[PDB]
């Protein structure tokens, strides 16, 4: 993987950043949401 | 009620469930999770070592496996967080002689055991495979 | 109870994991939601229309961003007929090294997809040149986005929040969106097309530097005042122009040609600019009409009270009387209106892919045969679901909103009283066409599998080929008018103002373009198979509409709601007996049969772009034809895409194929095992965890359960649908970009 | 020719606005 | 819970109260019909929506009508 | 509260859960003039006693199933049978027949 | 009394300040401490690691930020250690209900979790900068 777009460093933070943290993130805080009592 | 077996009625099987960290009488809940989690840790190394996709990779063949271990001890340390929050309520909110992990404290107690335990069990186990070459010359007294 | 969901206090004090599944499924249905008002119904429809179209301009910038960022939209424009476009850069680390050099195409050294939405013809067409063009297209859709966003925040404030009466003036809104929302738009459309796109397609650069000091027209407004209009319509681009040059360039701006550009082989840009500054004029006059505060006009109710004869004919008489009250069935029911607005745009969606392919508006766009394609499947497959949803949101108002005591012996009153007739028929043309549709088929089937392929049924389509021949096609030979030269609609006798007929003709009798094309006996067959399912998909969508507030089988069913499992299993059995369950059956039919048309128009034209029409006319009136030279010739690529022996750029298409195989099959799970195994399995895996050691202690929030009866039918139906529309997408690329 | 590192930079930093607007907006519609 | 009504039309049958296997309803004492009884529903909160009543009611159309509402540990009939 | 034999039974996996322990329980009474069989509503084969009987379930249709099983499939017939729900504190309230 | 603001009066910056671990109901302060230190010691390799002056030392150039953030987590739970040790009362010299981030023991082991988080923070940040080449392969599939 790599790229000769402008920035190319952009994929490689930011496809873990979309794919892993926030929809760990995300799934984290809809369980808090649908979780919480009263 | 339930079934009387011949596993429900063994005195072995009940001594050692019953002593594993879960369970142990008069352990803290940040000794039940750091049991827990170094043996957990430990172990989930292993897998990404033999069949991963760094097994054929000569500049780091132990690297695939250590971060897989940290990340799945990551979402199990935040799963497990994430549930007592939910769950339990405090010790405060509760009445005395309560089961300190049906408390939230006790419950996260054993979660930052879990956490501290996982990681270094598995970067015990990564330090080891790294260090093969070197621990096998120990092993066989190369090092006279 | 629960803090989810937050708008049902009947779901939310569920202790099962039903509570989670239901709180997502009705969370946009805002008239169920607790202690909803009639406006605040509407200010939060309002508010998420905003939301809603902020995503579509996030979505267009997304798409302008990716190619000015990756994409090779300056390289295209140079040769646009052997560059392929990109849609965006691939980054998968789980990519193989011999998987980065298979995507790595179009010219690129990094991995790409090929785009074959077609944004890089249309934005080639409307003037965009470089990526700096995309580039501040991309950031003004971005601070547009925010406008919006702003603007659905701030009607929720309660001092902009609007009134119940703001939200039901009906006259002052389609006066608004027939003068300004359509007119004004389509008036600053003719103004694009005229002030940049038309310059740029002539070798001019004009962008916001430079558009106050280069007139569109060297005559400029000078003669739009005088009157003499004629002088906007000089010689236009020539039959040797070529497109983005001033090579052959005409000057200009308004013409009246017809047919295509020939090398583009791409509709008249002055006419595209000439088409939207007319239909501009019809609507902004059009909205001047209805009455507002500025004191004359047309109330909408009084001119439906005064249309029941109506009548010239009469006919004085049977129908209906009707159109009493009709406009507070419309202007009170939201669920009337979206039936409605979706029955209109689903015909709209689906009139979008029958004329962009026979009548192409972007430069090289016919010659881009899997773009074509592929605009062709997503617009009619789209026209599909939204017209089950025009018939869905019909039913609905038939039982939420609908009044037999203010609509009473009215036009749609009356539609229920003879509903035994209007579904009797629709199943009786549904029978006769099946019937003799597949009958046909059949027969054919077993003459050529006997040896003996002259005795099949070959049924010329002799109604759609003199239509043909009365729109100037000289193929069949029967020389009716405008293709009779001295018939009276072609020589438009008192005007003579038949400007376009010239250029039509040129282009409905080259035989290299999609403008009605030649049809034979294989096309016969399969329009009365597309009548077939047209019928039987109305039929099961009326029947689920008619049927909505009861039936002999169940009288009450306007008790029970849009959507009920059953009413168990006595009176013989009743299940799938709700107007949602035949929402349900019906989208089941109309995959069928867009799977039909699109089936068709697809092998219609791949026998075109080969080279071999005959392929499709021997072989398309019999089914073994269909599965052997469409479905099976067509799959060797495309499953070759990974093989023991390597892997090329068809390889994700290869796999989306395989993974719509299995979505597709996994619904089949949903739709024939139902509920009752399921908890009975569930029932004793929460045993086993209740009673192993080390997992019994965690628990549990919500108690396991199995799905309802009635979201498995929308699950099972939701991986059907997936896996219809991934299969046939990845065939239907793989086997089109292959051989082009 | 395509975009530069800063015109991306950019764009990033314009993508923040309807970020926090459609924040705002989710927000807003919840209650 | 589920809402069970039961109309006036009944005949006083006794037969849906028969078929529950929940014991949801009993018989009132209600001269509107022949046998003077009536189906009655006081224990709607333990009725899981089987429609075991509504298959045995024998009057056409039916006298007992189980409407399928919130959804309580009950009413999904679980023992867990 | 409640007095009565326990049935002569080896126990089984679809008897009470945690629900029986946090939430609600539910037991049936009922006298017997025979030492017999019948089989559970959990599944399996009991033995019930001569005088009072005394069986937890976990649901309310368990109690009810069993009742008719005491009615429709035994000579003589036993109808005396009583069902009662059990709280966690211990209430328990009498609710069959009502 | 206090003002009443736009941003004291917003329900996201209640929600958000409020369940950061310091703040966070139910979390045992080992926890508070941990995930507080964990945050902490990541970003303070940082700043030595790009422009501290081992940046163009070729034997070790992260080696400087790792014992930067060692030394300053450390100085961080001395006197974070110190602090509660002056400041507070264990837990018998204090009433029921008391907040235990207000005694002596909460705040000790709230210690106690600043530091395991920070050190082991630091060393995972250090340990990833430090195989960055095999990140990279990882992320970029030179791995196959
Ligand atoms: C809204 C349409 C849209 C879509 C479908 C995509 C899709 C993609 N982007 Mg792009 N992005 C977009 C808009 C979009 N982008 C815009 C307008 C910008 C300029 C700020 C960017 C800037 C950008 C960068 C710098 C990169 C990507 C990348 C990518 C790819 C990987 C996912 C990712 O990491 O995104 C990252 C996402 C962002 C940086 C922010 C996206 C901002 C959009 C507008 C948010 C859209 C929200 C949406 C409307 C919500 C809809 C509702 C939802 C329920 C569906 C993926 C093909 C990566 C890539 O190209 O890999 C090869 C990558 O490095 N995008
Ligand atoms: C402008 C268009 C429009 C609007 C505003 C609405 C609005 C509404 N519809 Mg209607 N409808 C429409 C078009 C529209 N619809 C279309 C096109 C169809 C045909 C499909 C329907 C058929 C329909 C039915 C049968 C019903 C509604 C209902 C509703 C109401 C509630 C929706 C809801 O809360 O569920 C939210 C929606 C979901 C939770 C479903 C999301 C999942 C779907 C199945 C897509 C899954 C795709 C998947 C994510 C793709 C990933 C693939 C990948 C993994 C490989 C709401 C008023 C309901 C109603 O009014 O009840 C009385 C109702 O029963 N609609
Ligand atoms: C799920 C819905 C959906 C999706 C994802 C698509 C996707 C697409 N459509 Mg399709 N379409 C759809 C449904 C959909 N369609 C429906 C329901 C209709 C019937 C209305 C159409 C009718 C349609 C047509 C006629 C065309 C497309 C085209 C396209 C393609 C181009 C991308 C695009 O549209 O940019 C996003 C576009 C916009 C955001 C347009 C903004 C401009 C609006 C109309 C006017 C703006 C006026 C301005 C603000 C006023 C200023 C006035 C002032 C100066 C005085 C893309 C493949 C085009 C194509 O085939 O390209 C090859 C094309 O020509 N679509
Ligand atoms: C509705 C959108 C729209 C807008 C905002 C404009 C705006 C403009 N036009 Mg254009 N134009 C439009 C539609 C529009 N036009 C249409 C529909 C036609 C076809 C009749 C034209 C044909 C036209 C000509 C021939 C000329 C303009 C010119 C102009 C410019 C000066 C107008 C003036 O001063 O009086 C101004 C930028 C004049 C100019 O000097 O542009 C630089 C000019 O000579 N327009
Ligand atoms: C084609 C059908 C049609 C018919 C039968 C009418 C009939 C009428 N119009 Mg309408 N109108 C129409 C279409 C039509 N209009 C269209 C297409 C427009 C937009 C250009 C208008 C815009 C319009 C306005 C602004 C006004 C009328 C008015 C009138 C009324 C007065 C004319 C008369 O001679 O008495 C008459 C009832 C006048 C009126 O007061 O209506 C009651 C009036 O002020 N019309
Ligand atoms: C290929 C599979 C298939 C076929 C052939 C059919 C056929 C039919 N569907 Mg069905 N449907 C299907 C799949 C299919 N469906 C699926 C998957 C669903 C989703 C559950 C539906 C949901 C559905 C609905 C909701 C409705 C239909 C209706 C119909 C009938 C339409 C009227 C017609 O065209 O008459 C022509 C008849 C045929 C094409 C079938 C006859 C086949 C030949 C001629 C039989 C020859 C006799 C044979 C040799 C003797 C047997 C030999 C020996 C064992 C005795 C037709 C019988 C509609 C209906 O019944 O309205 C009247 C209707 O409302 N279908
Ligand atoms: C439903 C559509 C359909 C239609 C319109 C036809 C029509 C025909 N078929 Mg076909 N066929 C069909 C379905 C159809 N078939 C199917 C589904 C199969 C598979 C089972 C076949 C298998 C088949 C075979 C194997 C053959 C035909 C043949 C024929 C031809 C027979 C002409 C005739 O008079 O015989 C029908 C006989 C009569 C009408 C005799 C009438 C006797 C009564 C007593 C008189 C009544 C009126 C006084 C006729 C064109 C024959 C042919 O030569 O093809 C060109 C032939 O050999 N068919
Ligand atoms: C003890 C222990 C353990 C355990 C732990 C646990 C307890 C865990 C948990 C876990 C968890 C606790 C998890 C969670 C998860 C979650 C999820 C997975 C989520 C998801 C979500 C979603 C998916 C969402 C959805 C949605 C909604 C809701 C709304 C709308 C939108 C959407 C659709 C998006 C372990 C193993 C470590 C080890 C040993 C020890
Ligand atoms: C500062 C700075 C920067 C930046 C950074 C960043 C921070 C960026 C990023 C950015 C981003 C990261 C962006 C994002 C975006 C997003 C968006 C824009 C979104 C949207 C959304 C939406 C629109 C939503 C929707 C919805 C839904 C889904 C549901 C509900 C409703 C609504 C509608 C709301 C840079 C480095 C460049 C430069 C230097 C400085
Ligand atoms: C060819 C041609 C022509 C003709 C045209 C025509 C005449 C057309 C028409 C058209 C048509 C004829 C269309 C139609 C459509 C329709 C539809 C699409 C329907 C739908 C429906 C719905 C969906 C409904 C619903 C509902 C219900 C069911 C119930 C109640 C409510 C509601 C009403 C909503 C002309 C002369 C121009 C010339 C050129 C050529
Ligand atoms: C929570 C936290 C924290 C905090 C902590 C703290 C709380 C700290 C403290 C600190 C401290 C607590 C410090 C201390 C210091 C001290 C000093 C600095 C001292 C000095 C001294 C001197 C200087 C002396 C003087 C003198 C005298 C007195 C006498 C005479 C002699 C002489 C002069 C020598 C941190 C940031 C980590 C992070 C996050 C969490
Ligand atoms: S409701 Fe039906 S079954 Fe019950 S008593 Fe009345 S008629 Fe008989
Ligand atoms: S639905 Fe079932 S439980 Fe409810 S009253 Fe009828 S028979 Fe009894
Ligand atoms: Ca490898
Ligand atoms: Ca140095």
């Amino acid at each position: 993987m790599d790229g000769t777009y402008a920035a190319s460093w952009l994929p490689w933070l930011l496809i873990p950043v979309v794919t892993w943290l926030m929809p760990a993130v995300v799934m984290g805080l809809l369980f808090f949401y649908i979780e919480s009592d009263a | 009620g339930h079934l009387s077996t011949p596993i429900s009625d063994s005195a072995f099987v009940r001594s050692f469930i019953g002593n594993l960290p879960a369970y142990r009488k008069g352990m803290a809940p940040i000794t039940r999770g750091l049991e827990i989690g170094l043996a957990h840790g430990y172990f989930l190394v292993g897998p990404e070592i033999i069949v991963g996709a760094l097994r054929d990779y000569a500049p780091a063949p132990y690297l695939g496996g250590l971060v897989t271990a940290i990340a799945i001890v990551l979402l199990g340390t935040t799963g497990m967080g994430a549930h007592g929050l939910v769950s339990l309520k405090p010790v405060a909110e509760s009445s005395p002689k309560t089961d300190a992990l049906m408390t939230s404290e006790g419950w996260s107690e054993m979660t930052a055991g879990f956490f501290l335990g996982g990681m270094s069990g598995a970067f015990m186990a990564y330090f080891l495979l790294s260090h093969f070459s070197e621990i096998d010359a120990i092993f066989r007294g190369f090092v006279n | 109870a629960t803090k989810f969901p937050k708008f049902s206090q009947d779901l939310a004090s569920d202790p099962t994991t039903r509570r989670i599944w239901y709180g997502i499924a009705t969370a946009h249905d805002f008239e169920s939601h607790d202690g909803m008002t009639e406006e605040n119904l509407y200010q939060k429809i309002f508010a998420s229309h905003f939301g809603h179209l902020a995503i579509i301009f996030l979505w267009t910038s997304g798409n302008l961003f990716h190619v000015a960022w990756q994409g090779n939209f300056q390289q295209w424009v140079k040769d646009p007929l052997n560059i392929s476009p990109i849609a965006h850069a691939i980054w998968d680390p789980q990519f193989g090294q011999s998987a980065v050099e298979a995507f790595s195409q179009a010219g690129a050294n990094y991995p790409v997809d090929i785009a074959y939405s077609g944004v890089y013809h249309w934005w080639y067409t409307i003037g965009m040149r470089t990526a700096g063009d995309l580039y501040g297209g991309a950031l003004f859709l971005m601070i547009m986005a925010a406008v919006f966003l702003f603007a659905g925040w701030l009607h929720l404030q309660p001092r902009f929040r609007p009134s119940l009466a703001w939200f039901k003036n009906a006259e002052s809104r389609m006066n608004h969106h027939l003068a300004g929302l359509f007119g004004v738009s389509s008036l600053a459309w003719a103004g694009h097309l005229i002030h940049v796109a038309i310059p740029e397609s002539r070798g001019q650069h004009v962008g916001w530097d430079n558009f106050l000091f280069t007139p569109p027209h060297p005559a400029g407004l000078t003669p739009f005042f005088t009157g003499n209009w004629g002088v906007y319509a000089q010689n236009p681009d020539t039959a040797s122009h070529v497109f983005g040059s001033s090579t052959g360039a005409g000057s200009a701006i308004l013409t009246f040609l017809g047919g295509f550009h020939p090398q583009t082989e791409s509709l008249w840009l002055t006419d595209m600019a000439h088409h939207h500054l007319a239909i501009a004029v019809l609507f902004i006059v059009a909205g001047h009409m209805y009455r507002t505060n500025f004191g004359i006009g047309h109330n909408m109710k009084e001119i439906m009270n005064a249309h029941n004869p109506p009548q010239g004919t009469p006919f004085g008489g049977m129908i209906g009387e009707g159109h009493k009250g009709m406009y507070d069935t419309y202007n009170n029911s939201l669920h009337f209106q979206l039936g409605w607005h979706l029955a209109c745009l689903g015909v709209i969606t689906s009139l979008v892919a029958q004329h962009m392919y026979s009548l192409p508006p972007y430069a090289f766009l016919a010659k881009s045969y899997t773009t074509q394609a592929a605009l062709y499947t997503h617009h009619q497959y789209i026209a599909g679901f939204i017209m089950v949803g025009a018939f869905a949101h019909g039913a609905i108002f038939l039982i939420r909103d609908y009044d037999p005591a203010s609509n009473s012996n009215n036009v749609l009153d009356r539609v229920l009283q003879h509903k035994e007739a209007i579904i009797s028929h629709l199943s009786w043309v549904s029978l006769f066409l099946g019937f003799h549709t597949l009958g046909l088929y059949v027969h054919n089937d077993v003459m050529v599998a006997f040896g003996t392929p002259e005795k099949q049924i070959l049924v010329e389509p002799v109604f759609a080929q003199w239509i043909q021949a009365a729109h100037g096609k000289l193929l069949y030979g029967f020389d009716t008018l405008l293709s009779n030269p001295g018939s009276i609609a072609s020589t438009a006798w008192p005007n003579y103002g038949n400007v376009w007929l010239s250029g039509w003709l040129d282009a409905i009798n080259s035989g290299d373009n999609s403008l009605f094309l030649t049809i034979g006996p294989g096309d016969f067959l399969v329009h009365h198979a597309i009548a077939l399912g047209l019928h039987t998909t109305t039929l099961i969508l009326v029947k689920g509409a008619l049927d909505a507030r009861g039936s002999k089988l169940m009288p009450d069913k306007k008790d029970f709601g849009y959507s009920f499992p059953c009413d168990g299993p006595g009176r013989g059995g009743t299940c799938d007996i709700s107007a949602w369950d035949a929402f349900y059956l019906a989208v089941f039919w109309m995959l069928n049969t867009i799977g039909w048309v699109t089936f068709y128009w697809h092998w219609k034209h791949l026998a075109i772009w080969q080279g071999n029409v005959a392929q499709f006319n021997e072989s398309s009136t019999y089914l073994m034809g269909w599965l052997r030279d469409y479905l099976w010739l067509n799959s060797s690529q495309l499953i070759n895409g990974y093989n023991p022996y390597g892997m090329n750029n068809l390889a994700v298409w290869a796999w989306m194929f395989l993974l719509g195989h299995l979505v597709w099959a996994t619904g089949f799970m949903f739709l024939i095992s139902w509920r009752g195994y399921w908890q009975e399995l569930i029932e004793t895996l929460v045993w086993a965890h209740e009673r192993t050691p080390l997992a019994n202690l965690v628990r549990w929030k919500d108690k396991p359960v199995a799905l309802s009866i009635v979201q498995a039918r929308l699950v099972g139906l939701a991986h059907f649908s997936v896996g219809y529309i991934i299969t046939y997408a990845a065939f239907l690329i793989a086997s089109t970009s292959s051989r082009f | 020719m395509t975009l530069s590192e800063t015109q991306v930079f950019v764009a990033l930093v314009i993508a923040l606005v309807p970020a926090i607007l459609a924040f705002r907006l989710s927000t807003e519609l919840y209650k | 819970s589920h809402s069970v009504k039961i109309y006036d039309t009944c005949i006083g049958c006794t037969q849906c109260v028969r078929a529950c296997p929940l014991d949801v309803l009993e018989m009132v004492p209600w001269d509107g019909c022949k046998a003077g009884s009536i189906a009655s529903s006081p224990r709607t909160e333990d009725c899981v929506g089987c429609k075991r009543c509504e298959t045995a009611c024998p009057t056409d159309f039916l006298s007992i009508r189980v409407y399928l509402g919130a959804e309580t540990t009950r009413s999904m009939g679980l023992a867990y | 509260t409640l007095t009565g034999k326990t049935p002569v039974f080896g126990g089984s996996t679809g008897g009470l859960l945690t629900r029986a322990a946090v939430e609600e329980k539910y037991a049936i009474t009922w006298t017997s003039t025979k030492q017999q069989v019948f089989e559970m509503p959990t599944g399996g084969a009991a033995i019930m006693h001569e005088g009072e009987n005394l069986l937890y379930l976990a649901r309310k249709e368990q109690c009810l199933a069993l009742g008719t099983q005491l009615r429709s499939k035994f000579k003589p017939k036993i109808e005396d049978y009583k069902i009662y729900r059990i709280y966690p504190n211990g209430e328990t309230q009498y609710v069959h027949p009502a």
